C-alpha cells in the first residue's frame, strides 16, 4: 500500500506494482518489496493499484518500503500530464546562463531538469 | 586391440571433465533464484517457470558432454 | 499573388518525382549536392530534424 | 551433403518471406509517409504565405 | 550544493506546462529577507 | 586446409583488387552523391 | 539516374594507393614463393 | 574461367542493382527498397561523425561505406548453397586489412612528423617505464594490422564450412538406423538456426570492421 | 593404424571439455534474468527474448566443440 | 607417418579446450546489459549498438581457436 | 616425423593461451555497460578507453596465435 | 636428438598458457577503470596514470612467460 504524500496533496494513502526511478536506478515494488530506504530522484513514475494505472512526474523524494508493507513515497509535487514547450525555452536561456556563472549548480539542476523533461 | 580399448577407456575418463562447468552453471541459477526472491518476495510464481527452463538449459550442455562420455564406453 | 497560386496548383510534384527535375527547374538542387561533396561531409544540416536519423539506435 | 544445405536454404528464405516481408513492408510504407507528408506539408507552407 | 536545495531547485523548475495554479507558482517563489545575525552582531540580510 | 592453398594468389588478388577501386569509384561519384540528392531535394522543398 | 560528382579520393587516398602497390609485388612473389614452396 | 573471378563479377551486379533496380524513378519520397541504403548511408553517416568526426570524416566516408557494403553484400554470396564467398579467400581480406593499415600509418607518419611516435607515448608516468610504454604500444598498433583481418576471415569461413559440416553429419544421419530415419528434420532445423545465425553475424561483422577501422584511424587522425 | 584409430577415441574425449563453458556461459544469462526481474518487475517482458537469445549464443559456442568432437569420433 | 595424423587428431583435440572461454564471455557481455536494463531501461538504445559489439569481439577469439583446428583436421 | 608430429602436438596446446583472452574483452565490454547504465552520460569519455582495453585484452590471445602459428606453420 | 627437437616445439605450446593470465590481468584494469571513472566523473586525472602503471605490471608477467617460450621455441 503506497503513501504517496506531498505538503500540497496525498495521492495515495491496495497500490499493487510501482515503479520508480531512484539513485539506484529504477526500483519496482510488487507487493512484499524488500522493506528499504532509496532516494528518489526526479522521476517518470508509474504507480498501479490494480491493473490501472496513473502515471506521475515526481520531482524527487524519498520512497521508503516500511517493513509493515507500507511504501511511503514523500516528494515535493506530482501527474504525468501536467508537464506538458516552455519548458525547454527556459532551459535554452538556462544553458546560456552556467557560462557566465549557487547559480552554476542551479544551471546544472536546469540540465538535470531537462533530462527529466526529455523523459516526459 | 589393447591400444584401441584403452583408448575407449581413457577418451571416456577425458570427456568426464566437462561435466564440472554444468554443475557449477546450475549453482549460478539457483544462487540468482534465492537472492532475488529475498530482494523482492512476491516475484516467485512468475520466476518459477524460468528457474526450471535455465536449470534445465545449463544441464543440457552436460548431457551433450555426457553422451560423448557414454559413445566411447559402449561404442 | 493570383498568377502564384496557380502556379503551385499547376505543378506540385508532392507524391513523388526525379530528382533530376527539380534539378532542371532549379540547378541549384545539383550546385547544392556538389557543394556538400565538395565540402567532405555527407552531412545535410538541417536534414535530420525533419527528416529520419535512420540509425540503430 | 551440400542438398541438405539447399534445403537448409529453402527453409531459411520462407522464414524471410514468413516473419520479415510484412514487418519491413509496414516499416518501410511508415518511413515513405513520413517523407511524403513533410514535403507535402512545406508546399502548403508557402501556399499560406501567399494568402496572408 | 545541499541535496534538498537540489530538489528545491528542481520543484520550482517542474512548475514549468505553464497551465498550472496560483498556488504551486506562490509555493514556486518567496520574497523572505533571511536575516544573519551571530553573538547578535548582524552581518547584513541578505536576501532569502 | 589444403583446399585452401592454392598458388594461386595473386591470380585471385588481382580480380579482387580490381573489384575494390571499383566499387569505390562507383559509389563515391555515382551513388553516394544519388542518395545526396534525394536529402538536399528534401530539404530544399522542406525550405519552401 | 547517374549523375557523376568528382569525388578528390584520388589524391587524399595516396598513402592506401601505395600500400596496395607494395603488396601487389610482394605478392606476385608470394605467389610464386608458393609455386615453388 | 576462374570461380574467384566470376564471384568478383556477381559482387558487382549485385551492388550495381541496389542504385537501380532498388532506386527506382529517383524518388524524393524514396523507393521502399532504397529506404534500407538510406538508413545505411545515415548510421555510417553518424557513427563516423562520431568515431572520427573531423571535418574529414565524409572525406574518408566512401571507404568506409565500400567497407561495409562489401561485407554486407558478401555473406550473401556465403548464403548461398553452393556459392563460395570472395572473403572465404582469407588472402584478400588480411591483405586488405594490412593495406589499409599501413595507409594510416604512413598517412600519420606524414601528418605529424617524428613526433607521430608522441601516439606511442601513452600518459605522463615515471621516466624508467616510459621507453617500454612505447615498445607495447608500437606493438599494439602493429597488431591492428593483422586482427581486424583475421576476425572477418575467421568468422565467415567457419560458418559456412560448419554449415557444410553439419549438412553432410544430417546427410550420414538417414542412412545409420531407422530411429535416427525418423527425426531428420529436426537436425535441419538446427542449421536453420545456424543460417540465421550465419546472415547476423556477417551483418554484425560489416559494422564491426568499418568501427574499427574507424576506431584506428581515429588513432592516426588525431593521435590518440 | 591403430594409433590414429585410438588418436580419434581419446582426441573425442578431449574435445568434450570445451562445452563446459557454454555450460556456465547459460547459467549466467539466466542468473541476469532472474535478479533483473526481481529489481523492476514488470521488465520482463523486454527482457524474456533477450534471455533466450544471450542462451542461444553461449550455448552455439558449446555446439561447435561438439561438432569438433564429431568430426574425430565419427569422422 | 601414422605418428603425424595421430598427432593432427590428438592436437585438434587439445586445440578445441579454447573455446570454453569464449562461451562465458559471451554471457557476461550479455548479462551486463540485462542488469544495466533492469535498473535504468531508458539507457538501452545508447547500449544495444556496444552490446552488439561487444558480443562479436568476444566470439572472435572462440573462432581464432577453431581455425587452428580446422587448419590441422581439414590440413 | 616425430619433429612433424611434435610442431603439431606443441600447436595445439598453444591455442589454449585464446582462452584467457576471450574472458578479458568480456570483462571490458561488461565494465562498459554497467558504467554507462548507471551514469547514462559517461560514454563518451569510456568508450575510445575500452576500445583500447580491448584492443589490449585480444592482443595477449594474439601472442599466443603467433606462437600457434610458428608451431603449425613453420 | 629427434626426442629433444620434438621438445623444444611441444614445451614452447606447454608455455604459452602462462600468457592468458596475463589477458585476463589487463582487462581486470580496465575494467576498474571503467567503474572508477563512472562512479565520479572525475577521479580519472589522478585515476589514469595510476592505471597504466597497473596495465603495465600486470602485463609484465606475460611478458616474462613470451621471453621463455621464445627462448624454448627459437633456441
Amino acid at each position: 500500500k503506497l503513501q504517496f504524500a506531498l505538503p500540497h496533496e496525498t495521492l495515495y494513502s491496495e497500490v499493487t506494482q510501482v515503479n520508480l526511478p531512484a539513485k539506484s536506478g529504477r526500483i519496482g515494488v510488487l507487493a512484499n518489496h524488500v522493506p528499504t530506504v532509496e532516494q528518489l530522484l526526479p522521476g517518470v513514475v508509474e504507480v498501479m493499484e490494480g491493473s490501472n494505472s496513473k502515471k506521475f512526474f515526481i520531482s524527487g523524494g524519498f520512497a521508503t518500503v516500511q517493513p509493515d508493507s507500507q511504501l511511503c513515497v514523500t516528494a515535493i509535487e506530482a501527474p504525468l500530464e501536467s508537464f506538458s514547450e516552455n519548458i525547454k525555452n527556459l532551459l535554452a536561456e538556462a544553458k546560456k546562463n552556467v557560462s557566465s556563472s549557487r547559480e552554476a549548480a542551479e544551471a546544472a539542476i536546469q540540465v538535470e531538469v531537462l533530462e527529466n523533461l526529455q523523459s516526459v | 586391440m589393447q591400444l584401441v580399448l584403452a583408448a575407449k577407456y581413457i577418451g571416456a575418463g577425458i570427456s568426464t571433465i566437462g561435466l564440472l562447468g554444468a554443475g557449477i552453471g546450475i549453482a549460478i541459477v539457483f544462487a540468482a533464484l534465492i537472492n532475488g526472491v529475498s530482494r523482492n518476495p512476491s516475484i516467485k510464481d512468475t520466476v518459477f517457470p524460468m528457474a526450471i527452463l535455465g536449470f534445465a538449459l545449463s544441464e543440457a550442455t552436460g548431457l551433450f558432454c555426457l553422451m560423448v562420455s557414454f559413445l566411447l564406453l559402449f561404442g | 499573388l493570383q498568377s502564384t497560386l496557380d502556379n503551385i496548383q499547376s505543378a506540385r510534384p508532392f507524391d513523388e518525382l526525379t530528382v533530376d527535375d527539380l534539378t532542371k527547374i532549379k540547378p541549384e538542387i545539383d550546385a547544392k549536392v556538389e557543394e556538400m561533396v565538395k565540402k567532405g561531409k555527407w552531412d545535410v544540416p538541417g536534414y535530420k530534424d525533419r527528416f529520419g536519423n535512420l540509425n540503430v539506435m | 551433403d551440400e542438398s541438405i544445405l539447399l534445403l537448409t536454404f529453402l527453409g531459411f528464405t520462407g522464414l524471410v518471406a514468413k516473419y520479415l516481408a510484412p514487418a519491413y513492408k509496414d516499416f518501410a510504407d511508415a518511413r515513405m509517409k513520413k517523407v511524403s507528408d513533410v514535403l507535402n506539408a512545406s508546399r502548403n507552407k508557402h501556399v499560406e504565405a501567399v494568402k496572408d | 550544493i545541499s541535496y534538498a536545495a537540489y530538489l528545491n531547485v528542481a520543484a520550482q523548475a517542474i512548475r514549468s506546462t505553464e497551465l498550472q495554479t496560483a498556488s504551486v507558482l506562490n509555493r514556486s517563489q518567496t520574497d523572505a529577507f533571511y536575516t544573519q545575525y551571530k553573538n547578535a552582531s548582524e552581518p547584513t540580510p541578505i536576501t532569502k | 586446409m589444403p583446399q585452401l592453398v592454392p598458388f594461386y594468389f595473386m591470380n585471385q588478388l588481382t580480380y579482387g583488387f580490381l573489384l575494390m577501386i571499383t566499387l569505390l569509384i562507383l559509389f563515391s561519384q555515382f551513388f553516394l552523391p544519388m542518395i545526396l540528392r534525394l536529402y538536399v531535394s528534401r530539404l530544399f522543398i522542406s525550405k519552401l | 539516374m547517374l549523375k557523376r560528382f568528382p569525388t578528390p579520393i584520388l589524391k587524399v587516398y595516396w598513402p592506401f594507393f601505395v600500400a596496395g602497390a607494395a603488396v601487389y609485388y610482394g605478392m606476385s612473389k608470394a605467389a610464386d614463393l608458393s609455386s615453388n614452396t | 574461367l576462374t570461380t574467384f573471378s566470376l564471384y568478383t563479377i556477381i559482387v558487382l551486379l549485385v551492388i550495381t542493382s541496389l542504385y537501380t533496380l532498388t532506386n527506382n524513378n529517383n524518388k524524393i519520397i524514396g523507393s521502399r527498397w532504397l529506404i534500407s541504403q538510406e538508413a545505411i548511408y545515415d548510421t555510417i553517416m553518424n557513427m563516423t561523425k562520431g568515431q572520427i568526426g573531423g571535418k574529414n570524416w565524409g572525406l574518408y566516408f566512401p571507404m568506409i561505406f565500400t567497407l561495409f557494403m562489401f561485407i554486407f553484400i558478401a555473406n550473401l554470396i556465403s548464403m548461398i548453397p553452393y556459392s563460395f564467398a570472395l572473403s572465404a579467400h582469407l588472402v584478400f581480406i588480411i591483405s586488405l586489412s594490412i593495406v589499409i593499415w599501413l595507409g594510416n600509418t604512413i598517412l600519420g607518419l606524414y601528418k605529424h612528423g617524428w613526433v607521430f611516435f608522441s601516439l606511442f607515448v601513452p600518459a605522463g608516468t615515471p621516466l624508467p617505464l616510459v621507453p617500454l610504454l612505447v615498445i607495447i604500444e608500437t606493438l599494439s598498433y602493429f597488431a591492428r594490422a593483422i586482427s581486424l583481418g583475421l576476425r572477418l576471415g575467421s568468422n565467415i569461413l567457419a560458418g559456412h564450412l560448419l554449415m557444410v559440416i553439419l549438412a553432410g553429419l544430417t546427410f550420414n544421419f538417414m542412412l545409420i538406423n531407422l530411429f535416427t530415419l525418423v527425426f531428420g528434420f529436426v537436425p535441419l532445423a538446427m542449421i536453420l538456426a545456424i543460417m540465421m545465425l550465419e546472415f547476423a553475424i556477417g551483418i554484425i561483422q560489416g559494422y564491426v570492421w568499418a568501427i574499427l577501422t574507424a576506431s584506428y584511424l581515429k588513432d592516426a587522425v588525431y593521435l590518440h
